[PDB]
This record gives structure tokens, sequence and C-alpha cells, in this order.
RNA sequence: AAAUUAUAUUAUAUUAUA
């Protein structure tokens, strides 16, 4: 018959708590009452069951979304005129987005790098105990066998390092007979990626298709076989012009004592031009994305405004805004001196295009003061849509002046883009 | 009419740059559930 | 690279002005003793906007993370934005004190018209020989106005 | 290229420069000129970017005549430039660290020290990072990769970003899955356990390896380090909803919760249990939360689960107590007053039956006592004031004493019957004088310790408010719906006057003392 | 900031009732005001000015002049009485200059009253004594003024 | 594809507001369905229910503490029987026949609702309530444009006459000041009368509180009162109004300027039954009416307009305009107000900020898009501490809590009540999308929040959908590259 | 364009995932709806 | 029989008959 007024759950007693430590502790906008704190604890908790079936929602939701054209689901996207606009990447924007590395190649790179450490170190092993010089001859080389055979790597490893198991101890094996040779390249695994058993016609050899495996990686990492692929990348029209002023460049910088010099090489000559483009033609390895512009921040350090501009119809609508960090969390958008709702006559049309900013950003709007001086002609009224293409401008560039890498979606979202378009 | 001078950047007007990052991580995370699946 | 950019140089001048604005010390300047429009209409219009404290879901929002989560809520200028480097953390990150009287900048329109007109009409109501120190005061002043039909003339 | 026409320059940025010369950092085979190609780029204002770190950690691990502190000290010069470490620069430098043995051990100790703290570091970072994607599962293989990266190291993860990736997560299964993982890290893998078949899982016994002194501190134990990460578990429990495609109980979750608190040999603190208890206090089940208050009054009592009466158990109750006010407060707050169970115990052995729907005065009358005898053999109002609990937290007994009356007086619990029905009248007047006692106790208890801030809280207030209420609708009931009987009717009047006259005083009170907080108990009752 | 329409329509083929599409001269534009300039059939002196631009243009700034005035003096809730500059409050005290003469002066920025003095506004139940000294009967009573310090229903009591 | 619907069975109707949902073609992915297994006659019960449920229809006897930032609603019989008068001024913009009538609980709605509460035995409490009000006849409710003001009025006119109070309701009071036309009181010299809305309150007066008004005996009323063939002469107040506001014209004209100053002589005789008297606008009844006195030569007389030295033909002119003491009503109103012999009558009254905008200057309204057109043409500053004898309550726009509860209820009974997007729910984004955006566009502010909400239809730049479809086709193009 | 042999070069030491600044190609585009099937 | 060059937008006109 009488509510009770006391907090009836133990969510709502530590809330309780929590606001009578803030009030104790003197913070701004702590209430002092214990009515106003029963009523903060009663919301915050309706806000978090509400956030929990928002989010109910959305997972039941995503299941049922109609993928297809139906009754109600309409394309009207130009997929049919155009088709396929709007663009998707599977890779995360660096350096604005991050997606955190496979568990299998992490593992792969840290086993490669200590089968690599310890081979070196059992090769270093045997260069102090032999006493320095060890010659190989072409009986040797083509036996090819070194200095240690695989049994005395075998028992230095069973002897030595207690916990190895039997395939990684063969792998070491091989390992160090590969780094005993010579220094090892990490080449044979990947041609047996792209290159299978029954293409070459060794199905019954795997020994004879390792060593040709091997003798392909060892041949495939000199100068003149990147050199080679440089030509032919270049007979396949695989350059833009900048690739054809970077070698024209690069060839104007030899001169003729250096140009004889390399030409007593065969493929020297050739490699000094063809270097940045069998960088490019290497793939994902070696050649660089172009990427947007990350520039520095200006920002006043005594107010913390930043300033970004824009402009619409070319002479008139221009805009300035001024844009501050607001650490209270009350942010809020004014246009010459009156409040967004009111210059724009509650338009929601034109005032989602000065929220786009902060969207594209993911970045929340009540964080943001901003302040937007009109500079071009002053009209009674700015509720249009090409003002607002002039708003959103503004504010892009204040937001890419206050924080630099803010510039990567908003530059993809078209915001810092001036169309030139007059009466 | 002719759009010439308006950017390419401006004509699809690819919007929603914030999602990406989301759905790759949720990506990620379906793909090990599906190897917990998998495993059971 | 500078500092600011042309726009930019602007406005940050405007608020080193405002910051040593006295109204006593504009007496005969003209329309140079006007000091700011956007930040002096602001400080007019201080009985209308009472700037408020932070909201109660934003207060229990950050102290159940500073408190209940042992991870403290920092700003969109703390946050590290780059993956793959460290920034050096700018000192004007939350030091920036929230109040409507300094920015956001809204005022009155009756203010902000007699602003204007007040400005055009003491355009030319300047003393220019004023008994002070350097260049601002003198005793005659000497304007040669030049004029020809070529820019660079 | 130096950019010259404003087209060029609008395609120049420092950032974008790190992208080429990391591509042609890759590009070069050797080290000897990819040091050149660095010792440039640096020298050139070029934002030194984690592909930078990650080529030149590993391209100069793999160099023959590399010494491995030139690695660590070109490290500390790319991260001194502004380079985030990733996880794969920590693999690299844990693999050139565990293959260096040639080196003094105070270096490699250094050297281990600091991939502990960079490990920790980059583990908060992507606690961080992958919290608001709602990444539970990718967050868990990140989690255990780290685990086992410093488990490799001869370390663990540290309790801080244990509390905090417990209280980042969303679903309980692996909450109790992380709790598992933590109090397994401390042990080694062939330390015995106990199974819990609930979970399926398998919790060892922790005390053994924890660090112990035995004029002693609270720091120097280790079952702080474990009850910081068991407290961050049970407020996560409180506080979060969790979200499940077969969603468990609260009861079933929290007993799971504590017989892997319990079956570990930790020594319990005071919020630990005044949390646990403090959920069992507010929980729906009225047939099963007095033996859970009982249980865990029993863990706060003893102070640990351990099989063996040690030593460190005494020197543990001798710094702090697990037996405090809170959890005296809450107890008795969490009772039910009609149980035949003993609300205290007898000689710490067990809570025994009553002797005797009885609800005669000499039932209640033995609770009463028995509550009172509670109150002074805990000795919780005897303690002396610290920094860490200080003297407001003593009025929870007193607010716990108060629910306890509200439990008698009206039937239900925080969620035409006005009042408790089947009592009689002299349970009435001894309950209006134990309303009165509790008000004098309180009284007391402020003017004694007026000299320091001591103020009642809400609760207790309303719990008396609310026993004054029923008691008036009792008398309004009794008196023009008694059938005009004469038995003690003006004896009915006399107590009726009474709670009228406490009742006003009491609101009275609320609007004027402790600086008006409780106004709103005189707007509501008056 | 206002959305009303300032301009008028300018000189095109004559237009129909139509969507998007009003006449050149209709009683829904201008308040009707157009009804002065309209020829309602589908003397040079009064047909050339109904045509001209400027002519149109003076006329619809005339009567966009005449709102903007009605509704400022609509605003007005006060008038303007000369009051001798001993018993005038202690704010007015001071120079004050003309109209768009100097900066827009504050009240007074020592006791943190920021506010123009031309838009300053007076209680007449505070000047009884200076603008009524002759009826010596108190007019008008004193302006009750709520006590804020009172715990009232504001304030959960 | 998982549609869920045809399993979907109906919850059993008990209110008006469980009534009021639509089929369950059209908001099957609006409002998403979860399944539930209970353990009843087996382990697997398959109960399909709704994610969201209305909310709950409550009497105001059973609104509590805990409601304060809830939503509630009303039945639509309750709405008949307590409003006959009206509701505020944009209060019924959301109350469509389809849709529930719903309620924010706020902490001043609570607060208001105790102080009705204590109001309804007020001889025993009259210090409690001397102290509330701080000696004030009442309340004067002031805050920004589209608040909860309008919306409270009405909140306290439920709250009053749900527990049997008699209560005056004006819905709105530009229907008194800013009316159709003036005439001068018949029997109060110098006074004058708005006619139609004196009509219309003591009709919806008289049907709002039949319940008391006819044990209200005539304590100070002539018994000698004109009366037709057939008609009986009135002993209630109910009789009374019912004298007054049902006659043949041109009669009740006059018969509601008697039927209104005897009204207000027999409501300030009763000093025993508590009256609640709500106005919504007092800020119209505290300045002057906008009619004007009549011009001397209308009612001096003419024989010709050539010569008898007058210009009412030639030129118009403004004459000094009508205060609204001068009005019967507001002068019973403020005849108990300012007399302090009434210890009895509550004044739980609020502004209205309804007038058009000016910002320094102003042109033509244009007469196709013009949301001020019912606007008032006032213009003018108020102050309710210096021209009203009440007590001010500032009311400002919403906190989150209030906001996102208003939204949920907002969007998710326009969805369930077949008013929303319904089958369209692809299109538009999800309840965080729209909250976050709702508080950008509208700071807030209710009215704001309304308008917003339905400006949602026309939001241009809203890429979230685009994306997760995207991405969920993608998903679905390799699933099936998996499945191949 | 034509079909042509870059990319297909042994990467060294297999670490062409840890290089997020590598050239990811030109953005290709999806569609945000099934359209209907023809036959 | 495809590619689309295609501008496209809306209104008017006469000795009704003087
Ligand atoms: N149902 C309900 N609606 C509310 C509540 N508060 C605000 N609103 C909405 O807010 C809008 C504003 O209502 P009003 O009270 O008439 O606005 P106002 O403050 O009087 O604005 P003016 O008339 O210009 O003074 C209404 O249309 C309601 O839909 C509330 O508590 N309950
Ligand atoms: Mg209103």
């Amino acid at each position: 018959m009488q509510k009770l007024l006391s907090p009836r759950t133990a969510r709502h007693a530590r809330l309780f708590r929590l606001a009578g430590k803030l009030a104790d502790s003197g913070s701004p906008g702590v209430p002092k009452s214990d009515g106003e704190r029963l009523v903060w604890v009663n919301s915050h908790v309706r806000r978090d069951k509400d956030i929990s079936l928002s989010q109910e929602e959305e997972r039941i939701r995503e299941l049922m979304m109609p993928l297809e054209v139906g009754e109600n689901s309409f394309a009207a996207n130009g997929q049919a005129t155009h088709g396929n606009l709007f663009y998707f990447r599977e890779y995360p924007m660096y350096p604005g987005e991050y997606v955190p590395a496979e568990h299998n190649t992490l593992s792969s790179l840290r086993d490669e790098l200590r089968l690599d450490l310890t081979a070196q170190s059992l090769k270093e092993a045997w260069m102090r105990v032999s006493g320095g010089v060890y010659f190989q001859s072409v009986d040797e080389y083509y036996a090819s066998v070194d200095g240690l055979d695989a049994e005395q790597i075998g028992e230095v490893l069973a002897a030595l390092f207690p916990e190895l198991n039997c395939y990684e101890a063969q792998a070491l094996v091989q390992r160090t007979l590969e780094c005993i040779s010579r220094p090892v390249s990490a080449a044979s695994r990947q041609l047996s990626r792209t290159i299978t058993a029954e293409a070459v016609g060794l199905d019954n050899a795997p020994g004879h298709y390792t060593n040709f495996l091997e003798w392909m990686g060892r041949l495939t990492e000199t100068r003149a076989f990147k050199t080679e692929h440089a030509l032919f990348e270049f007979s396949r029209r695989k350059f833009n012009r900048d690739d054809v002023r970077v070698m024209f460049e690069n060839y104007r910088l030899m001169s003729k004592a250096t140009l004889l010099a390399d030409s007593a090489d065969s493929y020297s000559h050739f490699y000094t031009v063809l270097k940045d483009f069998a960088r490019k033609v290497a793939g994902e390895d070696s050649r660089h994305q172009i990427g947007v512009r990350i520039d520095e921040a200006e920002v006043d350090p005594e107010t913390g405004i930043a300033v970004g501009r824009g402009c619409a119809d070319g002479e008139k609508y221009h805009f300035t805004a001024l844009l501050r960090e607001n650490r209270d969390h009350n942010g809020i958008i004014t246009v010459m001196g009156k409040p967004l709702s009111l210059v724009l006559d509650n338009k929601a049309w034109l005032m989602e295009m000065v929220l786009m900013p902060f969207d594209e950003a993911n970045l929340d709007y009540r964080d943001f003061d901003a302040h937007i001086v009109s500079e071009g002609h002053a009209m009674p009224s700015i509720a249009n849509e090409i003002a607002a293409f002039a708003l959103r401008m503004a504010v892009a560039n204040a937001l890419v002046k206050l924080i630099p890498l803010t510039r990567i979606p908003l530059k993809k979202s078209g915001l810092l883009s001036v169309d030139r378009r007059r009466e | 009419d002719k759009y010439r001078r308006v950017p390419m950047l401006l004509k699809p007007q690819q919007g929603g740059q914030q999602y990406f990052n989301h759905f790759l991580i949720r990506s990620t995370n379906d793909r090990l559930t599906q190897q917990d699946v998998d495993n059971a | 690279f500078n500092e600011f950019d042309a726009k930019g140089r602007e406005y940050v001048q405007y608020m080193r002005e405002f910051a040593r604005f006295d109204p006593r010390k504009s007496r005969g300047n003209g329309q140079k003793g006007f000091p700011f429009r956007d930040a002096y209409l602001t400080k007019m219009n201080e009985a209308n906007q009472k700037t408020p404290p932070p909201t109660l879901e934003t207060i229990m929002d950050r102290a159940v993370r500073e408190h209940h989560q042992h991870a403290r809520i920092l700003s969109p200028l703390e946050v590290q934005r780059d993956v793959g480097r460290l920034e050096p953390i700018p000192s004007y990150a939350g030091k920036i004190n929230a109040d409507r009287s300094v920015f956001p900048f809204q005022w009155k329109t009756e203010d902000w018209y007699e602003y204007e007109v007040a400005k055009v009409r003491n355009r030319r109501f300047v003393f220019e020989n004023t008994e002070e120190d350097g260049i601002r005061g003198s005793e005659v002043t000497y304007k040669i106005v030049l004029e020809g039909f070529w820019d660079h003339h | 290229l130096e950019p010259c026409t404003p087209r060029e320059w609008l395609q120049f940025s420092h950032r974008n420069l790190a992208y080429a010369y990391n591509g042609a950092l890759r590009a070069c085979h050797s080290l000897p000129s990819m040091l050149l190609l660095y010792k440039e780029m640096k020298q050139r204002g070029v934002k030194v970017d984690v592909d930078t770190m990650n080529v030149l950690l590993t391209r100069a691990a793999r160099h023959e005549h590399i010494q491995v502190d030139d690695v660590f000290l070109l490290f500390d010069e790319l991260v001194a430039l502004g380079a985030r470490p990733d996880l794969a620069a920590a693999e690299t430098l844990h693999t050139v660290l565990s293959h260096s043995a040639s080196m003094p051990e105070e270096w490699r100790e250094a050297r281990r020290l600091q991939l502990v703290e960079l490990y920790n570091n980059l583990a908060m970072e992507e606690v961080e990072r992958l919290a608001p994607h709602r990444a539970d599962r990718l967050l868990k293989e990140q989690m255990k990769r780290f685990r086992g990266n410093l488990q490799q190291l001869g370390s663990g993860l540290r309790p801080t970003v244990y509390c905090r990736y417990l209280h980042t997560t969303h679903t309980a299964a692996v909450l109790l899955e992380e709790v598992h993982n933590f109090l397994w890290e401390l042990v080694p893998n062939d330390h015995p356990a106990m199974e819990i078949p609930a979970l399926q899982l398998r919790v060892p016994f922790v005390a053994s390896v924890l660090r112990r002194p035995s004029s002693v501190s609270r720091a120097e134990f280790g079952d702080t380090d474990v009850c910081a990460v068991f407290l961050a578990a049970a407020e996560r429990m409180v506080d979060a909803d969790f979200d499940d495609q077969r969603p468990v109980s609260e009861r079933r979750l929290f007993l799971s919760l504590l017989t892997m608190i319990s079956y570990s040999g930790v020594l319990y603190t005071s919020d630990l249990m005044a949390q646990l208890m403090e959920m069992v206090k507010y929980s729906n089940n009225d047939e099963t939360r007095d033996s859970d208050a009982q249980r865990v009054l029993r863990y706060a009592l003893r102070g640990s689960s351990a099989a063996q009466d040690s030593a460190s158990r005494t020197l543990w109750h001798s710094v702090e107590k697990v037996a405090d006010c809170r959890v005296v407060g809450r107890y008795i707050g969490a009772r039910n007053p009609w149980n035949p169970i003993r609300v205290c115990f007898d000689e710490q052995g067990v809570f025994k039956a009553y002797p005797i729907e009885g609800r005669t005065l000499e039932a209640l009358n033995m609770r009463w006592d028995d509550v009172r005898r509670l109150i002074e053999c805990t000795g919780v109002l005897v303690t002396p004031p610290s920094e860490r609990c200080p003297q407001q937290q003593k009025m929870e007994v007193f607010t716990g004493m108060a629910v306890y009356l509200r439990t008698v007086a009206t039937g239900r619990r925080y969620e035409g019957t006005l009042f408790a029905e089947g009592y009689d009248f002299d349970v009435w007047v001894r309950l209006f004088s134990l309303v009165q006692e509790v008000r004098h106790d309180m009284e007391k208890f402020m003017a004694d310790h007026t000299l320091q801030c001591v103020e009642p809280e809400f609760e207790c207030w309303e719990a008396l408010l609310v026993t004054l209420r029923c008691a008036l609708d009792f008398c309004v009931v009794q008196m023009q719906g008694g059938g005009a009987r004469g038995t003690e009717r003006e004896v009915v009047e006399r107590l009726f006057r009474d709670v009228v006259a406490l009742r006003e005083e009491l609101i009275e009170e609320s609007r004027t003392r402790f600086g008006g907080r409780m106004r709103v108990l005189w707007l509501q009752e008056a | 900031v206002s959305t009303g329409e300032f301009d008028h329509p300018p000189f095109q083929f004559r237009q129909r009732h139509t969507f998007n599409t009003t006449p050149l001269h209709d009683a829904n534009r201008f308040g009707g005001r157009t009804a002065y300039l309209r020829e309602i059939g589908p003397k040079k002196q009064g047909r050339r000015f109904k045509k001209d631009p400027r002519t149109v243009q003076f006329n619809v700034d005339v009567w966009c002049a005449q709102q903007t005035l009605r509704k400022r003096w609509k605003q007005r809730d006060w008038e303007v009485i000369e009051i001798p500059f001993r018993l005038v409050p202690r704010e007015q005290q001071r120079v004050i200059p003309e109209l768009y003469t100097d900066i827009p002066q504050m009240t007074d920025p020592a006791r943190n009253d920021f506010s123009n003095i031309r838009n300053k506004v007076y209680d007449r139940e505070e000047l009884q004594g200076v603008l009524f000294p002759a009826a010596g009967a108190m007019l008008y009573p004193p302006l009750q003024r709520v006590d804020k310090q009172a715990m009232t229903l504001d304030k959960y009591l | 594809k998982k549609s869920l619907a045809a399993m979907y069975m109906r919850p059993p109707v008990t209110c008006y507001t469980d009534a009021c949902e639509a089929p369950v073609a059209m908001w099957d992915g609006a409002i998403p369905l979860k399944e539930t297994r209970k353990l009843k006659n087996g382990v697997p019960v398959r109960t399909v229910s709704r994610t969201y449920s209305h909310p709950p229809q409550l009497t105001p006897t059973q609104l509590s503490f805990n409601d304060i930032n809830s939503m509630y609603c009303v039945g639509n019989d309750e709405l008949i029987q307590f409003f006959p008068e009206g509701l505020g001024g944009r209060v019924f913009q959301t109350m469509p026949p389809g849709h529930p009538r719903g309620f924010l609980y706020r902490k001043e709605t609570h607060l208001l609702n105790l102080f009705v509460d204590k109001v309804q035995h007020w001889h025993t409490k009259r210090s409690v309530l001397s102290s509330l009000t701080n000696g004030r006849t009442g309340f004067i409710v002031d805050g920004p444009t589209g608040c909860g003001k309008s919306a409270l009025m009405c909140q306290v006119v439920h709250f009053a006459r749900s527990r049997n109070i008699v209560t005056l309701y004006v819905p709105d009071a530009k229907v008194w000041t800013h009316g159709e036309w003036c005439w001068p009181s018949t029997i109060l010299p110098g006074f004058f009368d708005a006619p139609d809305a004196a009509r219309s309150f003591l009709k919806y007066f008289a049907v709002a509180n039949r319940a008391t008004l006819t044990s209200w005996k005539l304590r100070c009323t002539p018994k000698d009162l004109p009366t037709e063939q057939g008609e009986r002469q009135p002993q209630n107040l109910y009789e009374l109004c019912e004298w007054g506001h049902r006659a043949v014209a041109p009669a009740s004209i006059d018969r509601q300027s008697v039927c209104v100053k005897f009204l207000m002589d027999e409501l300030s005789e009763e000093k025993k039954l508590p009256v609640v008297i709500v106005v919504d606008g007092w800020n119209l009844f505290s300045h002057e009416t906008h009619f004007r006195y009549p011009h001397p030569d209308f009612l001096r007389g003419l024989a010709s307009f050539n010569e008898s030295s007058t210009d009412i033909d030639l030129y118009p002119q403004e004459l000094p305009r009508i205060p609204a003491s001068r009005l019967s009503f507001v002068r019973g109103l403020n005849k108990m107000i300012l007399s302090g012999d009434d210890p009895n009558k509550f004044f739980i009254t609020c502004t209205t900020r309804d007038f058009k905008p000016f910002d320094g200057i102003s042109g033509f309204p244009n007469v196709e898009t013009d949301r001020f057109a019912n606007s008032l043409d006032e213009y003018a500053p108020y102050d309710p501490e210096k021209d009203s004898h009440f007590h001010p309550i500032q009311i400002g726009n919403f906190d989150e809590y209030e906001y996102r509860s208003f939204l949920r209820f907002l969007i998710n009974s326009g969805e369930l009540a077949g008013l929303g997007w319904g089958p369209l729910w692809h299109a538009s984004s999800d309840f965080e999308r729209k909250l976050y955006k709702i508080g950008f566009l509208s700071g807030r502010n209710p009215q704001g929040v309304v308008d917003h909400y339905h400006q949602e239809l026309v939001w241009r730049y809203d890429y979230q959908r685009t994306r997760q479809k995207q991405y969920l086709l993608k998903r679905r193009m390799e699933g099936m590259s998996r499945g191949a | 364009g034509q079909k042509s042999l870059m990319g297909a070069l042994p990467a060294p030491y297999g670490d062409a995932e840890f290089f997020r600044g590598r050239y990811r190609g030109p953005p290709v585009a999806r569609p945000v709806v099934s359209l209907p099937t023809l036959h």
C-alpha cells in the first residue's frame, strides 16, 4: 500500500552509495537532498534497462533484415541503372581504424624468429669451436654437406634443450643446415604455396621437390631476377605518369662514369632506374598506400579554438566555424549569435548536415562548442540546403583543424570537398 | 545536367564511415565464434 | 609551416585583443576601439545565458567509470586516435573551462543591431595626434594619397 | 620528393612519408642499407610508425653481428620518437630476450621487467580498445595470448587490468572463466584443485603460493591482491545485466561465484563480504537468502575457508576486521524475523534452531535479544575509527535493525493489507518500544560521536517511519473496526497516541535536522 | 533571423494558379497589399507604375518597414519619463552617450551587471516616491517578491 | 526471413491501452519478437512475446515516487470523463484516436500530485499547504516555450478530478482574452464578457463536476431568475450552469453573463470545500485582452456623416486596450485571489509562450508555410514573480532520462499502434541513433522532440542501414561461398 | 587490366600482414541489396 | 534496332467585337 522509497536492488544501493560519495566529495552538479539522489538512481537504472532493451532488439532485428527486393523493400540506389555506387572495405583504413592481427600469423612469425635465432646461435657456436676458416669444395657443394651432420645437430639439440618435440627438433636441424650453408631466406614456403607438387610432376619425390624449391628461392632473391621482373612489368603496362617521371629522374641522376661502371654489370644500370618500380611491383609486401593527408593541429594554445572555413556559390555563402572542446558535456552550436534550431527554422534535413561531421568522425557533439560566423552575403534567413552545405564544410574543416586524424573519415565522406556551382 | 564542376567525392556521397571498424571487429568475433562452434 | 592559416590568424588576434580590452582605453581610437563583436556581446547576455552544470546523466556516467570501473573517462582531445603513434598530449585537453559568457557566442539581437550601426558611424571619429608614446601618438599627421592607373605603378 | 608547386604541396605530409619510408624500408633486404635509410628518415622530420619499429626489430633480430642491447636501445629510440608498441614488436623483443643469456642477469631482469610492463600496458590498451565493440570472444583470445606471453616470461597479468577486464565483460560465462584464469595464473599447472561441476571448472588452492608476513600491515598480504579481483567480479555481477542465449538465474551465479571464492584458501576482506551479503540482502527468494546470509556470515566470522587453522588467519584478523559493521548491518537487514533458525551464533559452531505460525511476544523477544547479543559479541560499535573505515559505516547496524523491525511490521520485502496480519496487540506494543529503543540507541550513538560528522541514512529513517505507519494502521483498524470490545481499549488508544506523537516528531525531525537531507520524507508522509 | 518574405517576385509570363506557382498579384501575398497594385483584366500614368520593379520593391519595403515598426512597438511594455538627475537610481547617475555614439554600454561591470543601459526597464512600483510625491496615498501596492530561501515545493519540502 | 509472426498470439486485453495493438504484419520488424521457454507440462514451452510492451495505464493514486521519469497512460473513457473542456495548446498532438494516451511522470508532476493529494483534506494540513505555497494562493508555472507546462496542467486536472475535487479548468486562456468577439456585461457596469468561451466553460465545467455540483446548494443566489415555460428554477450549482449555458440565441448572451456573475459569487462564499483552479496561460489573464474599447461615436448617435464632426468612417485609430481585470470571469478570479478571506482556493496555473517570433526584422508571413499561423500576436515580455500573486515554478527542458523515456514511448508506441514505420523499419535507423540525432535537433525541448520525431521521415544523411545491409549481404554471400 | 606477374614474388620473412600501410588496391563496391533474378 | 545525341520548365498570342 506504501511503496518504499529506499533502493530495492543491490545495483540501486550501489548507485545510491556512489551518489552519496559524489555529494560528500563536493562535485559540481550533484544534488544535496536524498530524494533527488533517489530519483537520479532510479532514472539511471531505467536508462541502463532501456539501453539493454535497445541492444536486444537490435540483435533480433539483425536476423530479420530484408536483404532482398520485396514488397516494402525497394532498391532505388541506381543499382539497376548504374550499379554498385557505394564502396565497402574489408581492411582497416590505417591509422583511423584498428583490427588486431590474427594469432596464426603471430605464432608463425614467433616460431620462425625462434628457429632463426637458435640456428644462428648453433652456427656461431660451431664457428667458435672449429677455430676459424672453413673452405667448401665443389664436391662438398654437390653433396650439400656442411661442417656438421644432421646427427651431430640432433644430438646437440637433445643435450642442450631437454624440452623439445620431435618435429620441432627436425625443423631445427633443417634450419641449422640452411643457416650453415648460406644466410637463411624464407622463400621455399611461399613457393610451396603458389606451386604444387603435381604441377611440376614430382609426386613421389619430396626431396627433389624441396631441393628445386630452395634452388628457385635462392635464385629468386637476386638483383637480376628483380630487374628482369621489373622489365617484364614495364613491358606489361603497369606504370602511371608518376613512375615514368621518377624513372626519368633516376636516369638523370646517373653521370657517365657511373653509367659505364653500371653497364659493366648486365643488370645494375637498369636496376638503378627501376628500383622504385620494382618496389611498387613487389605487391603488398613493399608497395605503400598513398593515403589521405594527416596534418598538424592548428589550435589556439590559450582558448583551445580551431578555425575552419566553408564556401558555397562562390560569392553568396561564406562561413567560418570556431570550435572548442566542452569538458562539462554541455556542447551547443550557434550560428551568428543565435542557436541552430532557430537559424534554420527547426528543419531536420538542414541541421543533420551540420551534425554529419561529428557523425562521420565517430565523435560526440556534446563534447564540442561551435560558433559559425557568416562572412558572405547577409540575408534574413539561411534556411536552405546550400547554406547548410557551407555550414557542414565549415564545421568539418574546424574538426580537421582541431583533431588531425578526423581528416581520414571526413575526406572520405566528401565533406571537405568544394563544388563550384554559381547562379 | 552536366555536373562536371562537382567533385567525384560528392556525386555518390559515400557516408557511414564510422561503422566499418565495428563491422570488421564483428567479423573477427564471428570468425572466432565459428572456430568455437567447429571445435565443439 | 607557420602556426595558423589566414582566417585562423585573424581570430586568434581577436582573442588577444579582447583579453586586454578596457573600455576607458578606447578614448579616441574610433572603430578600432570596438571590442570584437562576437565575444563582447556574449558578455552582455549573461543575464540570459546562465552556464548550467553538467547533467545528472553525465556526472553519473563519468563517476561509474572513474570509481566502479577503474578507468577514467578522458576527453576527445586525450584519445590516442593514431594507432601506431603516441601523441604528445597537448595541454589544452581538459583545462579549458566551459562558461557560456566566454564561448560559444550567443547574443541579443538588439545589442547586435546597436553594435553594427555604432561601428560604422564612428569610423572617422578618431583623434590622431594624441600626447602619448610611440607610433600611435604624435603632434601632426600627414597622409599622402597616391593614385595611378596600375597597381605596380 | 620535396614539393615546390602547390599541387604537390597539397599531397605532402610526414604521416604519409611514414608509409613511403616504410615501404622503401621493407623493400631493402639487409640491415646496413636499412640503418642508413632509417637514419636519413629520422634526420628528416618523419612521424615514426609502428611498421618502422616492426621491420627494424625483425630485420635487426635476424642480422648476424647484432648485440641484443642495440636491439633494445633501438626499441627505446623508436618509442621515444613516438611509435606505439604492438603485440608483434613485443613478441619480437620477448624472442630476442629469451635468446640472450650472455648478457648479465641484471640486464636480463631489467629487460624482463620492461617486457612485463609492456605486456600489461598492451593488455590494458586492448581491453580499453575492444570494450565498446562488445568483442568478448576476440578480447578473450587476446587476453589468452597475453597470459601465454607472460607465463613464459615468469610473471602474470596484473590485477588492475583484471579488475578492468571483469568490469567491461558482458557474459557471465567468460566472467567466471577469467576469474578461473586469474586463479590458475598464480599457481603452476601441477597444483591441487577442486572441481566445480556446475561450471565444469577446476579452481586451485592459491594461499600456498601467496605472500604472507608469517606491526604487520594489510598490504603485505597477497590475499588483498586476489580479493580485489573477486570483488570486481562481485560488483560486475551486481551492476551489469548479462546477456545470454540461455540466461542463468542470479542465485545460481552467486552460488557458483561463492563456491569459487570459498574453494580457494584466500583470506577474506571486509568489502568483499559486504558486497556479497549486500547481494544476499536485496535478493528476491524468501526461502533461500536466510541460508545464504548465514553462509556468508560464517565466511566473515571465520575469515577464510582454509581447512587448517593457521596463525596467518589470526594475523589477518588482527590487521583488519572481516566481521565489520557493514556485514552485521546487512546480515540483520537480510535475515527473516520469523525464520526458525537462530540469528546469532553459539560458540561459533552453528546457528541452531529455536526451542519454541507462532507470532508471540516471547518469540520476537528472543529474536531481538539474539540480535543485541550478536551486535555485542561482534563488537562493531567498539571498533576504533581509521582511514579505510569511517564512523559513518557503523550506522548500517542501526539500518539493519530498522529493516528487521520493518520486516516485523509489514509482511513484504522491497518488492486490503496495510501490515502483517495474524498478530496480537502486545506484539505491536513491543514493536513500538523496539522502535523507541532503536531511536534512543541511534540518538545515543550520534551524541557520543558528535565530534565527527555522523548522520543517519535514508533507509533506517524510512524503515522507522513505515513501522510507525503500520502501527498507526493497526491502531486505527483495531479502534473503530474492533467492534466496541472492552479489553484494555484505553491501552490501545494510548499506544495510538504515542505512535502519532513519535511519528510527528520523526517527520518534523526529518524536515528540520541533518541539514534538510530527508525533506522528501516530510513531503511524503505529511 | 526571420523567414518572412521581403523581396517581390520578378516579372515574367503571366502565372496561373497551379502547383508551386501563384499569380503575380494575389490576395495571399503581402496581406493583400498587392490589391493596390493589381490589374484584374487578363491612363498611362496609372498603368506604368504597376509594372515597374523599383516601384513595387519600394512599396514592399515600405510595407515591411511598417510591419517591423508595429512589431517593435507592440514589444513595448514601458514608456519614457523625463526624470531629473538627482532622483534617478545609481546606475543612471553616469554620463550616458547618445544612440550609435559609443560602444554599447554595460550597466555595471563592477557590480556584475553586464547589460545594456538602453534596454533597462524600471518598475513603476519602485518609483512611486519619485513619480508621485503629490498623492501621498500609495496609489500602487508594493510588489510581493518571493522568498528565494524559503522551503517551498520547488525545493522538495 | 525468420518471422515468428504466425506463432504470435495476442495477450489478453485488460484496458484501453492493451487494445491499441496493430495487426502483427505491421510491427513485425518494427517491434521484434523474442522467444522464451518456461517449464510447464514440459521442459520446452515456446512462448513468443514482444520486446516492447505499452506503458501501464495507472490511476493517479497508483502513481508513486518510483514512477518519476517514467511513462504511464490514461484510458480513453477516463479522458472523456475527466476532460470535457479539452487539453492544452499542443498536448493532443501526440494522441490520435488509435494511439494510447500517454503521459510522462516528471519530478514536478510528483510534487504537484502530492500537493493535490494534500489539498483533498486541506483543513488538517493547512499549515503544510501554507508552507508549500509560501502563503500565496497557488503556483504559477513558467519556463521556455514547448516545455511541460500545459501537459502538467492537464496532469494536475487529472489528479484533482480523479480524487473527487471540484476543479476549474481553462484549457486555453486565448479563447477568453484573444477570443472571437467581446460583449459588455449585462449586470456588471463597466465590465465585459467573452460569451462563447463562457458558454463552453459553463457547459464543460458542469458536465465535468456534476457529481459535486448537484450537492452544491445555492447560498447567495436569487430565486426570481428569468425562466421560460417548462424549465425548472435552479436549486443546485449544476442546475445554475445548466440554466446558463443551455439556452437559445441570443438569450444565452445575457444568460451567460448572469450565470458567470452568480457562479463567481457562489464560489467566493464556500470556505469548506477545496476548489482547485487550473488556468493554462495565466500570463494572458495578467495583461490586456486584445479587444479595444469602442469609439464613442458608435454609442453617441449620428444623423449623417458629412456634418457631424466624426471620423469613424474615414480613418481608423487604436483606442486604449481592454485589460483582463475588466472581464467578469477574471474579476471573480482576482476577487478570490486578492481577498484574504479565502484559504480554500488553490490556483495551480501556468503561462504560455505561444507567441509569434520577432528577431529585429519581420517580413510578411508566407500563408502556406507558417507554423505560427494560430500563434498569439503579443511580443510582450513577462515576469511571473512581478506580474502574478502566485509562487513561480521554473520548468526547463528535458534531461536525458525523461527525454529517453519520452522518445522510447513515442517511437515504440507509434509503431505498435500501426502509426509508425512498421514494415519500413529497415529504412530508418535504430533507437540509439534516433535518440542521439533527435537530442541534437531538439536540444531535448519536448515540443522540439515531437516535431523532430515527425520530421524523422525526411532525414537524408543517415547511412547506418545502408552499411548494415551491405555488411549483411556480404556476410550472406561469404556464407554461401562457405556452403559451396 | 591484363594478367601480369606482380605480387607473385615470395615475400621475405612472411610479414605481409603487419605492414598496415600497404597498398590496398582500388576501392571495390558492394551491393546494398540483392536485385531480383532475371530467370 | 542497341549507344542516346535529346536541353528541358511553365505561360501567352490574334476584329470577341467596338
Ligand atoms: N504526454 C506528455 N507529453 C509531454 C509532457 N511534457 C511535454 N510533453 C510534450 O511537449 C509538448 C509541449 O506541451 P505544452 O505544455 O503545451 O508546451 P508549452 O510549454 O505550454 O509551450 P507554450 O504553449 O508555447 O508555452 C506537448 O505537445 C507534449 O506532447 C508530458 O509530461 N507528458
Ligand atoms: Mg502551453
